[PDB]
């Protein structure tokens, strides 16, 4: 993307 | 393949990868929910992105 992923209740991701 | 994780800012974890001490690629930056909102986190990347890419030595393309 770069993608956001906001699934996780621990962390936020921003995939690269 | 080289794969690690280096601690930057609180809460921020930057993962890095490398073939064989080759060029390093940045795969992902993970934020803790714990010290960052989802508007804080997106923030953050557009506030510190050239340094992330300098600090660690990867190739701002």
């Amino acid at each position: 993307g770069p993608k956001w992923v906001k699934t996780d209740s621990d962390f936020i991701v921003l995939e690269i | 393949e080289k794969e690690w994780v280096e601690q930057d800012e609180p809460g921020v974890y930057i993962t890095l990868t490398a073939l064989a001490g080759g060029a390093r690629d940045l795969k992902r930056v993970r934020f803790s929910r714990k010290r960052f909102s989802e508007i804080q986190a997106e923030q953050w990347w557009a506030d510190n992105r050239g340094r992330v890419y300098e600090q660690y030595n990867v190739r701002m393309v």
